[PDB]
């Protein structure tokens, strides 16, 4: 098949400010006096929406901000100035050859400033260890940017395969992201530790942060 | 106005069968080509079929070829996609789309809304409720964080509200998990101050209507 | 190529 590569694969930038996301191919998508590759927008829980085809013509209601360019396996879209509404993901999909094949997609963001974490650790609850299972979870709390490191350490030892972390959206309101990781655990295997502490490293962090509680205070 | 308007979609067991079915309007559907784009939660989109105007040269991706069929129907403007021997990763909201048209010099595009394929073995569920409380340490600084651990549930999705829905400031609900058991999994948080807590009250209200089930689980500290 | 682009 076409591999489409696009980059970056996040891309915050301020409102105003351009914004410029590529998307090469591994084989040349030109038939004729054309080349086959479209740019679209998906914004959360709308369809995708055309913005550039055939690699720099650009598409009927799309603003002046948007162009496109490019040739042969390396193409270019280009926001001007970035406005509050083209946040979202944009596509790229090459036509030339089937299998038709899209970019894995750039997630635009909207650059804020840094904003470290508000760290919490829940222990799990006292219905829940009635059923069998032990969760904890650890909350990371409205921080900017997205990247960051989540440890697990059951008596200073690191966990590895029996977590999951979740990350919110951007928030409309201060566009900060929180994140949630939840460790899974055996009623048994639960009782069987005692110190339980989730480790944050972040930007916005001097020095990581840890949280922890002991079963039973 | 052109429209498509996908049907066919819902829950069915990782073997089973389903047919989606998009009906074109206001469009010379027997004209154009029609494509099949499906989209995993969170995932990315992938294209799946191609059937051109003719009827005659259709094309399928690699992951799906000899489980889903692309067809059409001319004499009723309805494209079809016949979805075999489904598997698991094959949950996906499935778009019917033209993608790029382009002639007399102009580009349009036209989608449609989607409809979403969920493929499990797991039965429905209704999800269990488990407070997420703080430290009464961690309320001295201020503000003071609770939640609710939304725990094996199926199918998506769950709504979860705060105080019947009254409470919307600070509140976090994160995308729920799909655990190996087949089960979802999510929490929703809330940071509100520490000196309200004594005079009223936080409950978090989760919503699952596939179970028919409503569930509202009080948080408080210590 | 894709059809609905007339090559």
């Amino acid at each position: 098949d076409i591999v489409m590569t696009q980059s970056p694969l996040s891309l915050p930038v301020s409102p105003g400010e351009p914004a410029s996301i590529s998307c090469r191919s591994t084989q040349s998508l030109i038939f004729g006096e054309h080349n086959y590759l479209d740019w679209y927008l998906q914004k959360p829980g709308q369809s995708p929406q055309l913005l550039i085809y055939l690699a720099s013509n650009r598409a009927s209601g799309v603003p002046d901000r948007f162009s496109g360019s490019g040739s042969g396996t390396y193409f270019t879209l280009k926001i001007s100035r970035v406005e509050a509404e083209d946040f979202g993901v944009y596509y790229c999909v090459q036509t030339v050859q089937v299998p038709y094949t899209f970019g894995q997609g750039t997630k635009l963001e909207i650059k804020r400033t840094v904003a470290a974490p508000s760290v919490f650790i829940f222990p799990p609850s006292d219905e829940q260890l009635k059923s069998g299972t032990a969760s904890v979870v650890c909350l990371l709390n409205n921080f900017y940017p997205r990247e960051a490191k989540v440890q697990w350490k059951v008596d200073n030892a690191l966990q590895s395969g029996n977590s999951q972390e979740s990350v919110t959206e951007q928030d409309s309101k201060d566009s900060t992201y929180s994140l949630s990781s939840t460790l899974t655990l055996s009623k048994a295997d639960y009782e069987k530790h005692k110190v339980y502490a989730c480790e944050v490293t972040h930007q916005g962090l001097s020095s990581p942060v840890t949280k922890s509680f002991n079963r039973g205070e | 106005e052109v429209q498509l308007l996908e049907s066919g979609g819902g829950l069915e067991q990782p073997g089973g069968s389903l047919r989606l079915s998009c009906v074109v309007s206001g469009f010379t559907f027997s004209n154009y080509a029609f494509n099949w784009v499906r989209q995993a939660p969170g995932k990315g989109l992938e294209w799946v079929a191609i059937i051109y105007r003719s009827g005659s040269r259709m094309y399928h991706a690699d992951s799906v070829k000899g489980r889903f069929t692309i067809s059409r129907d001319d004499s009723k403007n309805t494209l079809f996609l016949q979805m075999n021997n489904l598997r698991a990763e094959d949950t996906a909201v499935y778009y019917c789309t033209t993608l790029l048209i382009y002639e007399s010099d102009v580009g349009v595009d036209f989608w449609g809304q989607g409809t979403l394929v969920t493929v499990s073995s797991a039965s429905t569920k209704g999800p269990s409720v488990f407070p997420l409380a703080p430290s009464s340490k961690s309320t001295s600084g201020g503000t003071a964080a609770l939640g609710c651990l939304v725990k094996d549930y199926f199918p998506e999705p769950v709504t979860v509200s705060w105080n019947s829905g009254a409470l919307t400031s600070g509140v976090h609900t994160f995308p729920a998990v799909l655990q190996s058991s087949g089960l979802y999994s999510l929490s929703s948080v809330v940071t509100v101050p520490s000196s309200s807590l004594g005079t009223q009250t936080y409950i978090c209200n989760v919503n699952h209507k596939p179970s028919n089930t409503k569930v509202d689980k009080k948080v408080e500290p210590k | 190529a894709n059809p609905n682009a007339n090559p």
